[PDB]
Formats: structure tokens, C-alpha cells, sequence
């Protein structure tokens, strides 16, 4: 009774901290709220996953209904054992042939999302969407189009897209200082297929332990 | 049973190993956990001992590791103050 | 925090944490937005708590300028 | 092999099925055991991420399964982050969720005691008497 | 450059004193600075009594040293080096010595950007980190972490790196360590892999070695020396060398010297596990390391 | 930093969208809602840039641009004091109520005539609590259009308390 | 035991003295049960030996054992192995209701 309302605000308690926007509301109800507050805004820690709180039993998941059953790992998927057996609604293969894939092939090879030092996986997330966003970011750059957007779009070849000439009163993009396109900062004659504008940097080792050779293990 | 079982191991694992957090631990009896483990690796290797006593600048080695020896207790640091 | 306000839930109340008026009474109160504040309830406490929000030496040629300031030196570069 | 295991296990531990989830925490048991110390702990990190969320299952299958998975990888990983995450929920208001740590804690305290000390976050602040003797710099 | 308790200080040649031409507030994390180091006046790393290593970059005109890179763990710094650029040397109080290395995601950010961008100005940081930064402000403050490299365990606490192109003319440039309790040890990057296959092969045979020992006698009881045997104590290799953290890419070699010592008998008897070269090979490749690579 | 995006095609995907905006500024976050009675897209999507420089930019290169799917794209960007009045008269008009109240202070918004009970009442709104205490002082119980008028604090219980004072002096700041 | 809860465990200082199982239980690491790549020969404390309770298998209690029982390599990593005295001193539900069950 008198403990349960002998508690400081939480507004009194972010004041010790100094990393205040972690504290939440029921840390007022912590025992040892002083301490807690250190802990849990101590530097590398990582908070709890927030699904406590809720009787759902971690997964009650929408989400979950519709996640695919399972994707080989593209390296495995060569290994051709997915033609030889049919896991949707004998199969003999090469000794040589498997080892090489997890070895000669697949050393260097690393799944390719993880996960990082805080990542913690809450019920509602799915990596798979954000593993193409990673890859995304990566192929995808200013400039080019692909044919599919490009359709839709409605462009034709060897035409500009629509921007360019409210990019010609507006100016370059703020955030691409160093972006060529045709016609304007870039020659129209390097204007190719897909591609409309690149660009260019105007920036222009071994860490110690290059290998300088990479030899596997040998089955035979 | 299986819950009561773990009860069990917690008496025995409490037990041996002294400190555990069961459920509810005050901050003073984990704190004073804290305290004696730390104190009693610094003290433990050689090399950390070796290490406090010149930091500390001590005339003798025994005398860092007995201290922290003493600092394992509450009671040491007004023994300090009455020196 | 907002015109003592009545609110019927919990998931609501956390809720009004991201909200545009209560930003507005933050923002116009001077206690500036986003996710600091978060757990307010009071307009007090907010206040300390966004006051808990909110030397270097360029040597004169008379070797006593080691105490002085980059702007002020640059000020006695305007002087001299 | 543990690399193309993590994609295996990616859908097995996000599986709904506490029976899954189950069996494929013995996996990381044993794989996480004999592969410690390897290198993969940045592989090892993943499963565990995926572990963390699962600690407050109950069932005793489940709760003794989840437990020595996560004692494998305090192995696999070392304890800093397996503490950074017991730390980060060690004690709480819930009365729950300090109750399930408490458990991983306790296991930890069993299995390393010198291996945690330098992971204690523990400052002058953060206790009265700290240890005078670790600020000590030659 | 110099380290107050918490702050950076960059003092300049003043006369009748010294003055201070630059200061850097720390994150708050950092309560003191052990030591630290820089690489070629670019960038720095700094070290902590709590917490770990935090790398620095000099920003001129900016008048600023940047943390770029947070570290992973809370590990106690006694002396701290630079074998690279992108990578760090560093030991603890306790006795661990480590190897860090920022991530190629960010440097591919340092390489194609300039540092004034970081403080203030446009750099685009991946949709990942941005929600590690709101999601966990606390440890990804720094934006980036490093990625445990290396790790080991020398019982000894280490007073000073040095990092050698070369020891004796020798290719492989080492890292050379002295301790307190005093030691002093060498790290050899291994080049190719067959090397670190068949070095990972050897240390794993004299690992469990005490084990085959007593699998064998055990055998020959059914049929018909303790467990320790070979190691006349009881603890593992991995396990003591993993200790506070697990030994990553490290193999240790103080194990497969051991090997050079054991009778022709029992080393025949440990190489028959490997279907490849023969004991005599094995000691090559031994003895290889302090003749050719120091 | 984030805009709005309106009138997309259903068949619109989210790597359609980041490939598009990518070609005008670096985009940090998309929000492309999917329904999940109907298990398609809604038509309106948010790109969440790295900031409103960008941003703003994009409102302006990008609206009324780009042709997806032969229908256009659009980009558009993402407290006071009030005074109850009772027993007006019939003949006030709301214009007249804006002249009375405007020597008193600065309206933020037009009265508001309702009523309860035959009784005519209405709702002022001062942008100051001061000029909304000088109102009152001199219009409360009052003969105006030979009918007395009272003028009080609307409920929120009624405005006009301490903190109430504290922070509309902020918002007035 | 890892499998039936309601086993009771020693947990004492082993001494010198090596446990025994029956060739029905042979091959099980004590703790876990697992048959693969054991390492150090189980120790328990003197007082589960004496008498004619040495013999008997240390994992189901009963049997009369001839071999040593091994901690596996799992075990002696997860150093269970060192944890104490295994053995199991209640019979356990399971061979409880086998035995009333046939008679
Ligand atoms: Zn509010
Ligand atoms: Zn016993
Ligand atoms: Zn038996
Ligand atoms: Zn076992």
C-alpha cells in the first residue's frame, strides 16, 4: 500500500537518466527504479522484447498465416535435388558434386540478411520483405528505370522521363549533387536503354590479414 | 513437479554456488554479490592481483590481496573510516 | 497536459504520446516534440525536464593570449 | 554447415508451433555446443535474436528446451551479449518476466561466474559502493 | 592529443603555456580514456575503463573528432593499437586480447564520404540503422558496431602492442604483445588458408588428445591412466582459451607445440586421425612458424 | 521529410514506388498500406525521406508528373480561448457578435450561435486569455439589444483554470 | 533426469569412487542420456556407495551395473560434469506405475 504509492514519477526518474527516452511508464512500478533505470539505459544493453505484456502467447499472428513455407538457399538450390523430389503437393547425386556446393562453392557463401546486436524479432516483423529492401537499395540507383516502371510509366525509349524538365527549372536533386542525366548535365548521346543519368563521384589496403590464396578442403 | 523440482535445484544451486537471483533479490543481497565476485577474480589471478597492487602503488602484493579480502565485507569500509 | 483531459483507455492515452495537439501544447508550451517526452503527463515536471534538455585558446602575440578565445583573437584580427 | 542451417531455422523459430520452436532450440543446442568458439557467433547472434522472444514460453518442454539453447549460446557467443540481453531485462517490474530471466541468470551464474565480472554494469552511480579498485589506471 | 576524464583535448605549442587549439566532448558513455591511438593522424580509436573502444575521425574545419563506429561489448581496455585502418588491437584488464573491425558498411560510407558530412549534413545511412537508432538509441548511438574479429584469452594482462612489418625480414607482418605479469607473444596473420586448415586441424587433434588417450585405454580395458593424461590438468584447450569470450578466429599455436615434445609413439598414434599428411609433415609445418614468419 | 502520395494504381508495388522516387531524392522509409479485408493495395501510399529539403523538393518536381497506370500521381505535404455567452438576443447577429467581441480581442475563429433549452447562447474564441478576461469584465451581465447577456467560460470542467492561464500564455508565445 | 522429471538428483562432492550401470542403461550420459562421444567417467560422492547401493545402476537405480558410466561431450562443456554427484534416489513415477502396472 504505502510502498505502491511511495513511487517517484517517471518524469522525476528521467532526470537520473541519461538516456531518458527508454523509460517507460511502468518502470515506475519497478522495485528498484534508480537501479533499473542505470541498467536498462546502461550503454550495449539490449531492452526486452516488448511482446511481454500481452497473453497472446507471443505468436497470435496474422502475419504468421501467410509466411512461406521455405526457400532453399539459392547454393543449395543448385545442388538440382529439388527436381529430384518433389516436396510440394533413387535422387542419387554426386559425392563431389555436394561437397564442393557447401565447400568449393558455398565457403565463402553467408545467409544473407542475419541479423545485427540489438535485432530483436517482434511477432509482426517478417525479414523477408526487408532482406529484398536491402538488396533493393543496392541494385537500384537514380538514373535508371526498369523496363516494368518503365512501362507503366508509359515512357518509350530514348526519351526523358517527365522530371527532367521541371528538373531543368527546378535543378538537380538536392540529395544527388553529383547526378548526370541527358540532355542536361550529361551527354544525351550516352543515353542508353534503361539508364538515363548516372552519378558520377568526385571523390577520386590487405587489412592486415589478406589471404592472398583461398584453398578448401579437397573431398578425394 | 517439474516447476518443484527446480525449486529443489534452486536450494541446492543457491546452496553451492551462493548467489542466484530467485525471483525477488534485493539490490543489496545482488549488489553484495556483484561485489564479492568481482573482488574475488581481482584477487584470484595472479595477474589482475599483480595488477592492482602497483596501480594502487602498495608496498606489498598481500596487502591489495587482503584488502580486497576485507572490502569482500560491508563492515570494512567504516573499519577504514576508524583508522 | 491537455485541457486536463479525459481519456477512456490506456492503449488511447499512449496513443495521445503521438498526436497533434498534444505536439502542440508541447511545442507551443517550448517543450519541443518527438520522443523524449513521451511518458508526460503533467505539464511541470516536462518543463525541468526540458531545461535538463537545454574553451579553446588562440594565443595573442604577447604570449599572454594562451587564455584567449578563437572569436576574441579573430575580433583583435578585425582590430589589428 | 552452420551458415546454411540459420535459414533453415529462420522459419522453424518464427514457426508458430511451440513444437518447432522446441525442437529446433535442441538443434541450436547441440550445434551451438560443438560449433562454439568457431567463429559464427555473427551467425550464432541471428538464432539467438530469434531466441529471446521465446523465453517467456512456458510448458516444461519448452522452458528446459529454450533454457539450454541459451546456455549453448553463452558458449557460442560469450556471455557480454547473452548478458547485455539478461541485463537489459534482469529485473523489471513485471514479476513475470523477472521470474523467467531469473532463470537464465541463474543458469549463467552457474555455468561462468569470473566470465560475467567484467560484464557486471555496475557504476559509481549505478551502486553506492561500486569497487574502488577497477578505476585503477597504470 | 591528449585525454582528459571525459573529454578529448587537442592541445597546440603556445608560449610561456600551452594552449588548447581543440576540444571533443565524449559520448556520454565514456567515463575515462586508459589509452588510445590513431591511425595516420585520420582517425583515432579510444579506449574506456567500463566500456570499450570507440573510433574517432578528425574532421579539419570542423575542428572535431566524430565517433563513427560504437563497439559491440563492455570489455576493459588496458592498451589499444592499430593494425589497419578499419581495425583495431586492443587488450582487457583481465586478460583478453581482442581484435575489432568496423563493418563494410560502413566503410564503404567513410571511403565515399567526407567527414564534415557526418556530424552535421546529408550522409544516407540504410533504413536498418536509422531504426536501431530510434529503436535502440542507447548502443547504436554510434551507428555502427564492430564486429567481433578476433578474440583470445592470455591469462596475463598486456601493457604493450607493437605492430612489426616484419620480425626478422619475415613476410607476415606480426603483432608483438608484452604483459604485466610479463610474457611477451606474437599474433601471425595467416596467409592463404591451408595454413589456418591444417594449423585448426592440429590444434584440434592435441585438443581432445588427453580424450583419445583415454578412449583408447578404456578400450583396451574392455578388451583386458587417467583422463588428464596428456594435459595433466583438466581443463580443455577451447575451454581455457575461451574462458571469458569464445576464441574466434584465433588458433592457438602454444597447443601445437606441445606436439614437438610427445614421443614418436603417441604423436603416430594422435596423427592417424587425419587422412592427410604424415607426423613428420606436421612438425614442418610447426616449427615453420618461428623460423619463416619471425 | 515525409510526403503523401495519392492516386496510385493498386497495381503499384513498393519497388515500383522506391525505383521511382529513388530517381528523385534518396527515400528513407516507405509506408504503402495494404488492406487486409480486400488483400490489395488502397490507393495512397507515404515516402518518408531523409529531410524536408528533400522532401519539399520532391512536392515540387514530383506533383503532377509522373503518369503510372494512365492515372496521374499526387504528392501533397503531411488550443484557444472560448467563452460561453447565454441569453442572447434574437436580433444578434454572428457579424454583430464579431464587431463586439473584436474591440475586446482577436478572434482565432467565428462565434458559434446554438440553442438550448428558446435560450440563445454562443461560443466565442479569443486568441488571448487576457483580451478573453477583458470580454468578460466588461460585456459579463450585460444589456445588449435591451437583453441581458452572460458571459462566462465554456466547458472543456469550465475553461480558465491555473494551468489553463500557464500554458495558453504559451501558446500564445 | 533430462527426460522424467520426477528423478532426484545427488548433487554432492564426488569423490574418488566411479559410478556403475547396467549394460540395460549402458552408453547414456547420465544428465542429458545421450549416446554419442562420451568423455570422463562419472564420480559420485561416498556416501552413494557403501554397500550393496554401489552396484547399482546410478541411472535407474535398480539394475545391478557392470560398466562405468560417461559424461558426454555436451556435458563436460556445459560442465554438468562437475556439478556434483549424479544419481537418481527416488525410483520415479514412470517405474513406479510399470512395476504396479504388470503386478
Ligand atoms: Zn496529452
Ligand atoms: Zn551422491
Ligand atoms: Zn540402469
Ligand atoms: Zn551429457
Amino acid at each position: 500500500k504505502r510502498r505502491k504509492t511511495e513511487k517517484p514519477s517517471l518524469s522525476q526518474l528521467k532526470s537520473q537518466v541519461p538516456y531518458p527516452q527508454i523509460i517507460e511508464w511502468y518502470d515506475c512500478d519497478a522495485r528498484y527504479p534508480g537501479l533499473l533505470a542505470s541498467i536498462k539505459c546502461t550503454k550495449n544493453v539490449i531492452p526486452v522484447p516488448s511482446h511481454w505484456q500481452s497473453k497472446k502467447e507471443y505468436l497470435s499472428g496474422r502475419s504468421l498465416l501467410g509466411k512461406r513455407p521455405f526457400e532453399l538457399p539459392d547454393i543449395i538450390k543448385k545442388t538440382n535435388i529439388e527436381q529430384m523430389r518433389s516436396t510440394l503437393p533413387a535422387l542419387d547425386l554426386d559425392y563431389k558434386k555436394l561437397h564442393d556446393v557447401f565447400f568449393k562453392i558455398g565457403a565463402n557463401w553467408k545467409p544473407d540478411h542475419l541479423l545485427c546486436f540489438g535485432d530483436v524479432y517482434y511477432e509482426n516483423r517478417n525479414l523477408f520483405e526487408e532482406t529484398n529492401w536491402k538488396r533493393m537499395v543496392d541494385h537500384k540507383r537514380p538514373g535508371r528505370i526498369s523496363q516494368e516502371l518503365r512501362a507503366i510509366m508509359n515512357l518509350p525509349e530514348g526519351q526523358l522521363p517527365p522530371w527532367c524538365m521541371k528538373m531543368k527549372d527546378i535543378g538537380l536533386p538536392t540529395g544527388y549533387p553529383d547526378l548526370k542525366i541527358a540532355g542536361l548535365n550529361w551527354d544525351i548521346t550516352n543515353l542508353k536503354g534503361d539508364v538515363y543519368g548516372k552519378i558520377i563521384p568526385n571523390h577520386h589496403r590487405n587489412y592486415f590479414g589478406a589471404l592472398i590464396s583461398f584453398e578448401t578442403p579437397e573431398f578425394e | 513437479a517439474e516447476k518443484q523440482r527446480q525449486l529443489k535445484l534452486q536450494k541446492i544451486y543457491k546452496q553451492k554456488y551462493i548467489g542466484l537471483g530467485d525471483e525477488s533479490t534485493t539490490r543489496e543481497q545482488w549488489q553484495r554479490n556483484v561485489r564479492n565476485d568481482t573482488l574475488n577474480t581481482l584477487q584470484g589471478h595472479s595477474a589482475s592481483l599483480e595488477y592492482v597492487s602497483l596501480s594502487r602503488g602498495d608496498l606489498s602484493i598481500r596487502d591489495t590481496r587482503i584488502h580486497l579480502l576485507k572490502s569482500m565485507s560491508p563492515g570494512y569500509k567504516a573499519y577504514l573510516r576508524e583508522e | 497536459i491537455c485541457s486536463n483531459k479525459v481519456y477512456n483507455g490506456r492503449r488511447t492515452f499512449e496513443r495521445h504520446f503521438n498526436e497533434e495537439r498534444h505536439i502542440y501544447h508541447l511545442r507551443c508550451l517550448g517543450i519541443e516534440p518527438s520522443s523524449v517526452f513521451k511518458g508526460i503527463t503533467k505539464i511541470k515536471e516536462a518543463q525541468e525536464l526540458w531545461k535538463n534538455m537545454q574553451e579553446l585558446e588562440l594565443e595573442e602575440e604577447d604570449e599572454e593570449g594562451n587564455v584567449m578565445s578563437k572569436k576574441v583573437y579573430d575580433e583583435l584580427k578585425k582590430q589589428g | 554447415y552452420i551458415y546454411f542451417i540459420t535459414p533453415l531455422l529462420e522459419d522453424a523459430l518464427t514457426d508458430r508451433d511451440l513444437v518447432h520452436r522446441q525442437t529446433a532450440s535442441n538443434v541450436i543446442t547441440h550445434l551451438a555446443l560443438n560449433c562454439s568458439g568457431t567463429g559464427h557467433e555473427d551467425a550464432f547472434i541471428h538464432l539467438m535474436n530469434l531466441l529471446i522472444p521465446n523465453i517467456f514460453e512456458t510448458s516444461p518442454h519448452a522452458i528446459m528446451r529454450i533454457l539450454e539453447g541459451l546456455e549453448a549460446l553463452s558458449q557460442a557467443l560469450g556471455p557480454g551479449l547473452f548478458m547485455n540481453y539478461i541485463w537489459a531485462g534482469l529485473f523489471h517490474p513485471a514479476k513475470n518476466v523477472r521470474k523467467a530471466f531469473w532463470r537464465v541468470y541463474n543458469n549463467m551464474y552457474v555455468m561462468y561466474q569470473d566470465a560475467m565480472v567484467p560484464f557486471y554494469p555496475v557504476t559509481p552511480d549505478n551502486n553506492e559502493e561500486y569497487i574502488e579498485e577497477l578505476d585503477l589506471v597504470l | 592529443l591528449t585525454a582528459m576524464g571525459s573529454t578529448i583535448v587537442l592541445y597546440g605549442l603556445g608560449k610561456k603555456q600551452l594552449l588548447r587549439r581543440s576540444v571533443t566532448q565524449t559520448p556520454v558513455s565514456i567515463t575515462k580514456i586508459v589509452s588510445m591511438h590513431q591511425w595516420n593522424y585520420e582517425r583515432l580509436a579510444v579506449g574506456d575503463i567500463h566500456e570499450s573502444v570507440t573510433l574517432f575521425i578528425w574532421d579539419p574545419a570542423g575542428n572535431v573528432f566524430i565517433p563513427y563506429v560504437d563497439d559491440s561489448v563492455k570489455r576493459h581496455v588496458t592498451v589499444l593499437k592499430f593494425l589497419d585502418e578499419a581495425t583495431v588491437i586492443g587488450a582487457d584488464r583481465y586478460g583478453n586480447a581482442w581484435t575489432l573491425r568496423s563493418p563494410p558498411e560502413c566503410e564503404k560510407i567513410m571511403s565515399n564520404h567526407d567527414p564534415s558530412e557526418l556530424s552535421n549534413g546529408a550522409i544516407k545511412y540504410p533504413l536498418d540503422v536509422i531504426t536501431l537508432q530510434q529503436k535502440l538509441p542507447n548502443t547504436y548511438d554510434c551507428k555502427f558496431k564492430f564486429q567481433l574479429l578476433n578474440h583470445f584469452f592470455v591469462n596475463d594482462i598486456i601493457t604493450d602492442f607493437h605492430i612489426l612489418d616484419s620480425l626478422s625480414n619475415s613476410d607476415r607482418p606480426g603483432c608483438i604483445y608484452m604483459g604485466l605479469q610479463g610474457t611477451v607473444g606474437c599474433f601471425i596473420p595467416l596467409l592463404s588458408k591451408g595454413n589456418v586448415f591444417m594449423m585448426g586441424n592440429i590444434e584440434n587433434i592435441m585438443a581432445e588428445a588427453d580424450d583419445t588417450f583415454y578412449l583408447d585405454y578404456e578400450s583396451r580395458k574392455k578388451n583386458n591412466i587417467c583422463e588428464g593424461s596428456c594435459s595433466i590438468l583438466g581443463r580443455d584447450h577451447q575451454e581455457y582459451r575461451s574462458y571469458y569470450a569464445p576464441v574466434r578466429k584465433v588458433i592457438d599455436g602454444d597447443l601445437c607445440e606441445n606436439f614437438l615434445r610427445l614421443s614418436l609413439n603417441e604423436q603416430e598414434f594422435l596423427a592417424k586421425n587425419l587422412k592427410s599428411v604424415q607426423v613428420e609433415d606436421i612438425i614442418q609445418t610447426i616449427n615453420e612458424v618461428r623460423t619463416n614468419y619471425m | 521529410n515525409t510526403v503523401y502520395v495519392g492516386n496510385i494504381d493498386p497495381r503499384i508495388t513498393k519497388e515500383q514506388l522506391y525505383e521511382l522516387f529513388i530517381q528523385i531524392n534518396p527515400v528513407l522509409r516507405i509506408k504503402y498500406p495494404k488492406d487486409k479485408v480486400l488483400q490489395a493495395y488502397q490507393g495512397y501510399a507515404f515516402i518518408e525521406f531523409y529531410n524536408q529539403g528533400d522532401a519539399q523538393y520532391a512536392i515540387k518536381i514530383m506533383n503532377n508528373t509522373v503518369r503510372l497506370y494512365d492515372r496521374l500521381i499526387k504528392v501533397r505535404q503531411v488550443p484557444i480561448a472560448k467563452l460561453f455567452i447565454k441569453n442572447l438576443a434574437d436580433s444578434i447577429d454572428s457579424d454583430q457578435l464579431v464587431k463586439i467581441f473584436n474591440k475586446f480581442g482577436k478572434l482565432i475563429r467565428e462565434p458559434e450561435i446554438f440553442y438550448l433549452s428558446k435560450l440563445k447562447c454562443a461560443y466565442v474564441y479569443f486568441e488571448d486569455f487576457e483580451k478573453a478576461d477583458l470580454a468578460i469584465k466588461s460585456l459579463n451581465n450585460q444589456l445588449v439589444a435591451n437583453n441581458r447577456i452572460t458571459v462566462d467560460y465554456a466547458f472543456k470542467n469550465g475553461k480558465g483554470n491555473a494551468k489553463y492561464g500557464d500554458d495558453v500564455d504559451r501558446l500564445l508565445n | 533426469s533430462r527426460h522424467q522429471f520426477d528423478l532426484i538428483m545427488c548433487l554432492k562432492q564426488p569423490g574418488v569412487q566411479t559410478g556403475l550401470l547396467c549394460e540395460k542403461c549402458d552408453g547414456k550420459c547420465p544428465i542429458c542420456d545421450s549416446y554419442v562421444r562420451p568423455k570422463r567417467k562419472v564420480r559420485v560422492c561416498e556416501n552413494c556407495s557403501f554397500g550393496k547401493q554401489a552396484k547399482n545402476c546410478i541411472i535407474c537405480n535398480l539394475n545391478v551395473g557392470v560398466n562405468d558410466a560417461f559424461y558426454c561431450w555436451e556435458c563436460c562443456r556445459l560442465g554438468k560434469d562437475k556439478d556434483g554427484c549424479p544419481r537418481i534416489l527416488n525410483l520415479g513415477s514412470n517405474r513406479l506405475d510399470r512395476h504396479f502396472e504388470k503386478k
